[PDB]
Formats: structure tokens, sequence, C-alpha cells
């Protein structure tokens, strides 16, 4: 497991929803994306 | 007016100055002479503003004396070393502008603190050490145009009442730890300049953040 690794996976998770990454923390297992779609 | 020298002089003794001084606040002289450091007067007749900036005022302050200045409309105590919770500003009923930027005022401001301050137009509480929630009475200020509370230790949700503030044009709550979801009313509001950045856990309409954790 890893922290920065987690945010990259968050980034990808967000990208496969057409959204930008917004919020990421490994300790809280929270990855949040934007509401808006990529421009 | 000379009579207005009495409350100011009392106020001068109720604070600890550690840089410069207020020796130009001489009891029995009209504070509107032009000789008083930091005094603004309306039409050069009656004291309407007090500006005691960068004097290293430290410890607790009391402002009660200032209620005897009928035309006092602005106070600026920016850039000092004030700490403790807010003094009795609410006794200064005609106050239009209150500036406390860059001090160490602390605690959670009691929700009803501002109820008696219906004339406030500008409120700067930024760069202090306020914690807990935004007091609900701030949202009830019918004349408020600007609120700056950036750089404190604030938490909890942002009250939706902000969206229904007729005169509000500037709302800076950045770099706190405000929480939960942003009320839609706030995003809806017409020509409002808002800044909610550096509140990590905020989600919703203005910060542009889906609330759902996708992990």
């Amino acid at each position: 497991i890893g922290r920065i690794g987690y945010c990259f996976d968050c980034a990808r998770a967000c990208m496969r929803r057409g959204k930008y990454i917004r919020t990421c923390s490994f300790e809280r297992k929270l990855c949040r994306c934007s509401i808006s779609d990529i421009k | 007016y000379v009579s207005e020298s009495e409350p100011l002089v009392r106020f001068k003794n109720s604070v600890k100055i550690t840089k410069g001084d207020l020796n130009s606040w001489r009891e029995g002289t009209d504070p509107c002479s032009g000789k008083w450091f930091g005094i603004y007067c309306q039409k050069g007749l009656t004291v309407s503003g007090i500006h005691v900036t960068r004097l290293g005022l430290s410890g607790t302050i009391t402002v009660d004396d200032l209620k005897d200045l009928p035309n006092l409309k602005t106070i600026r105590l920016d850039n000092n070393l004030l700490s403790g919770p807010l003094p009795h500003f609410f006794k200064l009923r005609g106050l239009k502008s209150l500036m406390l930027s860059n001090n160490s005022f602390s605690g959670e401001i009691r929700d009803d603190f501002f109820k008696d301050m219906s004339k406030l137009k500008r409120l700067f509480l930024d760069h202090n050490k306020f914690e807990g929630s935004i007091p609900s009475s701030i949202t009830q200020l019918p004349q408020l145009e600007e609120l700056h509370m950036q750089s404190n230790n604030l938490t909890g949700e942002i009250p939706p009442e902000f969206g229904s503030m007729k005169n509000l044009k500037v709302l800076d709550l950045s770099t706190n730890s405000l929480d939960g979801i942003v009320p839609q009313s706030i995003a809806d509001k017409k020509n409002l300049a808002v800044n909610l950045t550096e509140n990590e856990y905020l989600c919703g309409p203005v910060v542009d953040v889906g609330c759902e954790n996708i992990e």
C-alpha cells in the first residue's frame, strides 16, 4: 500500500468518470472528484 | 468634540501598548483637533473612526468605554497582539465597520454575538485563532456587504443563510477547516464573490466537489 500511490489511483478513478480529481487522503480512505466535467 | 476625549482616554488606559504610544490622546482636548494619533472625525467635528494599528496591543481588551462615542462608526485594531475572546463590540450599536485582522482573538464566537450590531457593513475577523462554528448572528446582519474570516481554525458547516443576505458582496472563509456540504443558496446568490478554498473537507456547489467518496 502507499499514500501518493493512492492519490494516483484516485486521479484515475476520477478520470474514468469524466471528472477532475478534487480531494484525496490515504489515511481517511477518501478520494473525491469534481462535480463538473472535464473541459 | 471635547466631551469625546473622556471615553477615548478611558479606553487608552484599558489597553497594554508595547510599540509606540497614545500620549497624543490628552484628556481635555478635542480629539478632532487632528493631533490625536489614529482618530478619524466626521466633518472634522465628531469622532467617527478609531484606528489603533500596529501598536503591539497585547492581552485582553475592553471596549465598553467606547459606547459613549455616539458617532463612532469604524474601529480598526489590525496587526496587534490582542488575545482572549471578542470584547463587547455589540454595545457599539452604530458601528459600520469592525476590523480585527491579524491578532490572536480565540475561542468559538457565541452564536448570538452580533445580534445587536444591525448597522455593520464590513466585518474582518481574519487571521486570528477563532475556532468552532461561524456564529449564526453574522448571517442576520441586514447591512453586511463584506465578511472576511479567512485564516482561523473554524469548523462545521457554512450556514445557508449566507445565500439570503441582501447586501452581501464579498465572503472570504478560505483556509479554515469548514466542513460538510456547501449550501446551494450560496452558489445561487447573484454577483457574490466567494472564496471557500483551503477547506479540505468542504464539498458541493462552490468548491465544485462531489460529496461521494469513491473509495
